[PDB]
DNA sequence: CGCTGCGTTTTTTTTTTCATGTGCCGGTCTCACACGTGCCTGGAGACTAGTAAGCGCTTCTAGTGGCGGTTAAAACGCGGTAGACAGCGCGTACGTGCGTTTAAGCGGTGCTAGAGCTGTCTACGACCAATTGAGCGGCCTCGGCACCGGGATGCGATTTTTTTTTTCATACTCGAG
DNA sequence: GTATGAAAAAAAAAATCGCATCCCGGTGCCGAGGCCGCTCAATTGGTCGTAGACAGCTCTAGCACCGCTTAAACGCACGTACGCGCTGTCTACCGCGTTTTAACCGCCACTAGAAGCGCTTACTAGTCTCCAGGCACGTGTGAGACCGGCACATGAAAAAAAAAACGCAGCGGTAC
């Protein structure tokens, strides 16, 4: 459901891993349940700590 | 000429590598290391290409996750640079060392 | 050989950048090389134990999955 | 007048409690909490006295564990006072939270 | 009859925990922060425990329920029926 | 007036007491370890029997070299800038330790919910054939996504047009000729 | 003589500038999607046997009080040392442009070892009967905590003594 949504947002018909990653890490519960699970070829949610941003 | 101010290439180098998933260690180097480290536990072993990539997909996931924790520690010290005494604090709290 | 140095400075920096690290002390590079080696050693050990017990001289993806799952670092998308 | 300098008793107080093992939370209070918290899940429950004690041992051990992780984060920021931010950081790297 | 007991984990008691911690100096904000983390932790374990109690059609929570709960939560306790 | 040193008064630093909590010795009382005894259940014996697993042989995959070529990627080094670390000041939040107040603890005592065993019955799942059609390996195809450029779009960075205070010198104002 | 006024510099906001990232198509290739017929693993149906539902009974142990005792919690007060922000020095870590290197391709040929298929044996589960190990009772004696008296190393105070700003006084110098 969520990973299909993630694909449409990246204009893709075919769900790749990163869609699954994006889907899981942004759903609090699924993220909890898959807390110690590594998703292959799924990289990391974009996060950059505020105090690192300039100006 | 023109040049970007120390950091602004980094911030980009972040945005780039967060939005992507390609494995960031060179495949063959890694694989030699794996067989180096494997000879320890048994000689003349053989690996399925996939089994190397399974390891490489983990190592990278782990190190990435570590640096994340590392960075939050460096920042806790009102710093921006990561240093060994940030990794070590993470790994201690994680429970990898004593 | 000593293939650990084959984990070049720029590759570690690459990982750190995915990690969201802006600035990187020169020391880090060798430290990281250390932590990486521990991690590979530990996984590979249990992996190759799982291999040896099946009596195979070839390490499978499933060896490595089983290891990672033991080591508390479960992996999706290579079986298991 | 005789008084000990801030953080001298504190240090004694450490040595005392690190040498000993007894539960440091007065037991009735703790028990009352546990039942208050059991209501949130099922009305008119009952507890084996050993259950209540098996929790207090667990909680007290956890907290004492946290404050050690906590205390290394305070110290990481060249401090000595422990602050919510430190616990927050510790739970963060532990995995107790996002 | 005392609906807010989290308070009964008194500042001194938390100080002592922190002492066994090896903590020299304690911000005032802590106690409450601690009380809160305590609450979560008890809440989490006791949920799982009562689940185990309920699964056995018992009205009485056993020491074993609490162990099965602590083992799941990754938080394993020796000396109550382990 | 300005300095200069030199006796003064205070501050810093040393030395010696001193009041404190330590962990150290040796006698009393408690309930917890250890024994023991007798009963009962769960391990051992042994033999039956049926099937898992180990070894060799059959095939064929999928893992290990190895061979150059081009390119993207590391290496290295130089140059500067911003961030790490120390050092100053200020301010309040902790810490100690005193007195008031509270509620924990303790131990013995009386009820009663609910544990938990114990001996029944009966629906429910194992098992054991025989059947059959889904799910799996295998072969085509074709339509997403990956790679190309090419240009529009966003953003940091540098290099040019606005306040701010100050800074060193010039237009007004009282008596003077 | 004096209030005065425009130059320096500082700080800042805006416009080249250029630089790297997103969208528009066009190109092609490869991997997902889908059918094919073949194989075994799911279903059908029946019986044998046990697991567990059930209702009692038993007694446990969990609840809840009584009512002293005291320790711990609470609540103030005074002050100190820690947290925290602000600065300014230097150096180490980023950014960009030479030079060096080795990875990633798309081929090669060869072999092990993986992975499957069979046949044979020795290894387990499965009956039952029979002892003894092991546990739930009741007893007792001793380790250990608890109490209170000790020197005892201590950090906190008190008592002298080796320095840094403060008066205050002597005196030289210098224009007038
Ligand atoms: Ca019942
Ligand atoms: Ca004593
Ligand atoms: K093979
Ligand atoms: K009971």
């Amino acid at each position: 459901e969520l990973a299909g949504n993630a694909a449409r947002d990246n204009k893709k018909t075919r769900i790749i891993p990163r869609h699954l990653q994006l889907a899981i890490r942004n759903d609090e519960e699924l993220n909890k349940l898959l807390g110690r699970v590594t998703i292959a070829q799924g990289g990391v949610l974009p996060n950059i700590q505020a105090v690192l941003l300039p100006k | 000429p023109h040049r970007y101010r120390p950091g602004t290439v980094a911030l980009r180098e972040i945005r780039r590598y967060q939005k992507s998933t390609e494995l960031l260690i060179r495949k063959l180097p890694f694989q030699r290391l794996v067989r180096e480290i494997a000879q320890d536990f048994k000689t003349d072993l053989r690996f399925q290409s996939s089994a190397v990539m399974a390891l490489q997909e983990a190592c990278e996931a782990y190190l990435v996750g570590l640096f994340e924790d590392t960075n939050l520690c460096a920042i806790h010290a009102k710093r921006v640079t990561i240093m060994p005494k940030d990794i070590q604090l993470a790994r201690r709290i994680r429970g990898e060392r004593a | 050989r000593d293939n650990i140095q084959g984990i070049t400075k720029p590759a570690i920096r690459r990982l750190a950048r995915r990690g969201g690290v802006k600035r990187i002390s020169g020391l880090i590079y060798e430290e990281t090389r250390g932590v990486l080696k521990v991690f590979l050693e530990n996984v590979i050990r249990d992996a190759v134990t799982y291999t040896e017990h099946a009596k195979r001289k070839t390490v499978t993806a499933m060896d490595v999955v089983y290891a990672l799952k033991r080591q508390g670092r479960t992996l999706y998308g290579f079986g298991g």
